[PDB]
Parts: structure tokens; sequence; C-alpha cells
């Protein structure tokens, strides 16, 4: 867990952003956050994770489908809770999930290589 | 690991109130009120009590609380210490 830049666009993602999140391989990080976040230099994974939860947390169109505990803990960068029934016991949050894992070569701050999962699809992976 | 019982209302309610109105430093910190207030609930929909209200529903710390105690009190478990 070490500093790096955040690179990649994400996807356009209209609507429900995270109601993808429940199934296959999650959704991609939307490229209006992306934009907050590539070229940026990050201290840490939790400092990626942070920033990206309060992008999200500062996009109207994406922070509208969050209610208002979810938005608070997404403006001080905590990962929203997901629904209890996508919660996979001890993980409740919304996962950053990276789609190439760090372990084989996956980049920590592509945002291309990221997906938003919930803990249920994210622990099938 | 307090139970429903073992909190005043107010007490409870200043859990639930803090996830609307403070600023955590950590998930973990988070958490720890999140379940203080999940697993005293006993509610089934358990952190959805909090973090997903139904569009018919009060998303407040008053909502949480009243869902919580409409649900506790309709199902037979017991109620704040006075």
């Amino acid at each position: 867990d070490e500093p790096g830049v955040a690179t990649g666009n994400g996807q356009p993602v209209t609507g429900n952003w995270l109601a993808g999140a429940s199934q296959g391989d999650g959704v991609p990080i939307p490229s209006q956050i992306a934009d907050q976040l590539r070229g940026k230099e990050f201290k840490s994974w939790r400092d990626f994770r942070e920033q990206f939860w309060v992008a999200v947390a500062n996009d109207p169109e994406l922070v509208k489908y969050f209610r208002k505990t979810n938005a608070k803990g997404m403006r001080d960068g905590l990962s929203p809770f997901t629904p209890k029934a996508e919660q996979a016991g001890g993980r409740d949050k919304y996962a950053i999930h990276h789609v190439v894992q760090i372990s084989q070569g996956g980049a920590v701050y592509d945002i291309d290589n990221l997906r938003v999962m919930t803990p249920k699809m994210h622990i099938q992976v | 690991s307090k139970k429903i019982s073992d909190h005043t209302e107010a007490e409870f309610f200043s859990l639930i109130s803090e996830l609307f109105n403070r600023s955590f430093s950590s998930e973990k910190e988070r958490d720890v009120v999140v379940y203080a207030i999940v697993n005293a609930a006993q509610h089934p929909d358990g952190t959805d009590i909090i973090f997903y209200p139904k569009e018919d529903e009060e998303d407040s710390p008053e909502g949480v609380l009243k869902r919580i105690k409409e649900w506790r009190a309709a199902n037979g478990l017991p109620g704040f210490k006075a």
C-alpha cells in the first residue's frame, strides 16, 4: 500500500450507478469521478478510496442515489454501506475491486482497473 | 455489545444522530457506531434501517430511531432504559 497517481478515464455512467454493483463484474468508475482522481497523487489506497467516495458525494447525479448517512459518510471519504442483502458478513461497504489483482500486476490506482462491487459480488472474486 | 435496554433513548438516538451529523475519521470509527446501533436494534433489515430508508421512510436519526423502536415494540423486544 504505497503512494501513486491515479490513471484512467472510467466509463460514462448515467442513472443508478451502483445498481449494477450487485451483479457480475460490478460497475466501472464513472468518468466524472475518474475526472476527480486521474493525475492526482494518492498517498495510499485509503486516500484514493476516500477521495473516490468524496468525489461521488460531490457529484449530485451520483450522490442522489445514496441516502443521508451514506452520503454523509462519503463526504468523509467513507465507503457507503450496501443494502444488507448485498453485504457478505463483515464486508458491508461498496468495494472498489481491482479487476486485475494488485498481486498479479494490477495497477492499484488505475481507475479503469476498478469496479465498484457489493461485498456479495466482491467475495465471489 | 450494549443492548437497547442498556441505552437510554437519548443515548441511542445520539449514536444514530452521529451517522447523519458527525464526521468519522475512519470507516472503523463509523462502524463502531453503526454496529452499536444495528447489533442493539435486532432489526431484520440491519444497516438498511439507517442507510436504506425506503421512499416512504424518514431519512433521519428520528426515522431510524422510530424504525428501530417500532420494530422492537411490535416484535416482543424491550425498549430503552428510562
